[PDB]
């Protein structure tokens, strides 16, 4: 009962207990970094189930105890260069190397947005967010 | 892209969070922090097919004997995880096995019994016990470890493979 559920970007969610005095940034910094999400590229909102607007923006360093019981939501800032990968099969005719284990890559997969090439058994080591500054 | 609803259940301190965090950001968290409800989504390539994994890290605590029945319904695969350093979690697998199969109404539920913390020298449960228990449920067995990353892939990979074998 002493917790707050927060909906995270990319249709994710977390529930954290509030050591009072902690800010919203302190309680959610661990849950964002483990998901490949940069806190500097995120905003925390309070979900408004009411009319005319679904959420209102909140300060990151506000007291987390002041929002116990409500449902918060973290979203990416406007037009941040973070998206989801777009993998596809690729056979490397010329000798290429994996971006994860730095071994010989023959039949692997590459992202059509950032160019992340990797062995299939290394696809779990690719970052979860796609950085796109093209 | 095909999504797979995955649910990781187990006892307290078994290693459910350390396994998913190593699967998600290729990292290992040493200091222990209990899970209440954590959802993760990541694209993983399984047998040449790039699919999305909606992993749900659940609470091993018995304080949530109500929300457990909810997410066990909408889940497609289940990771029955236990630590070989604790023999109470090995027998508690039957409780998680029967409670999931109850809200599934099917003896054939896509699960895989995995054994974590294989790097510790304080091994209490050997492979002979888990291999026969895996034969008792008809599910594969994967010996894992969150630190050395021993077969952390093959745990989630074989779980999605059973979901694929279960469908068609
Ligand atoms: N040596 C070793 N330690 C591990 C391994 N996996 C987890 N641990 C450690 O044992 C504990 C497991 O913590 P955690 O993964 O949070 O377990 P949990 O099942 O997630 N806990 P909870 O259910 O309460 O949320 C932590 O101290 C972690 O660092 C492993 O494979 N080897
Ligand atoms: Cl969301
Ligand atoms: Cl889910
Ligand atoms: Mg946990
Ligand atoms: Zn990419
Ligand atoms: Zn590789």
């Amino acid at each position: 009962s002493n917790t707050i559920r927060v909906f995270l970007p990319n249709k994710q969610r977390t529930v954290v207990n509030v050591r009072n005095g902690m800010s919203l940034h302190d309680c959610l910094m661990k849950a964002l970094k483990v998901r490949g999400l940069q806190p500097e590229c995120c905003a925390v909102f309070r979900l408004l189930h009411e009319h005319k607007g679904k959420k209102a923006r909140l300060d990151w360093n506000t007291d987390a105890a002041s929002l116990i019981g409500e449902e918060l939501q973290v979203d990416f800032l406007d037009h941040v260069p973070l998206t989801t990968h777009n993998f596809a099969r690729k056979t490397f005719l010329k000798l290429a190397f994996c971006d994860i284990c730095q071994k010989f890559l023959l039949n692997g997969f590459r992202c059509q947005t950032c160019g992340y090439k990797f062995h299939e058994h290394c696809s779990t080591k690719v970052p979860t967010m796609c950085v796109d500054w093209s | 892209m095909t999504e797979y609803k995955l649910v990781v259940v187990g006892a307290v301190g078994v290693g459910k969070s350390a396994l998913t965090i190593q699967l998600i950001q290729n990292h290992f968290v040493d200091e222990y922090d209990p899970t209440i409800e954590d959802s993760y989504r990541k694209q993983v390539v399984i047998d040449g097919e790039t699919c999305l994994l909606d992993i749900l890290d659940t609470a091993g605590q018995e304080e949530y004997s109500a929300m457990r029945d909810q997410y066990m319904r909408t889940g497609e695969g289940f990771l029955c995880v236990f630590a070989i350093n604790n023999t109470k979690s090995f027998e508690d697998i039957h409780h998680y096995r029967e409670q999931i199969k109850r809200v599934k109404d099917s003896e054939d539920v896509p699960m895989v019994l995995v054994g974590n913390k294989s790097d510790l020298p304080s091994r209490t449960v050997d492979t002979k016990q888990a291999q026969d228990l895996a034969r008792s449920y008809g599910i594969p067995f994967i010996e894992t470890s969150a630190k050395t990353r021993q077969g952390v892939d093959d745990a989630f990979y074989t779980l999605v493979r059973e979901i694929r074998k279960h469908k068609e």
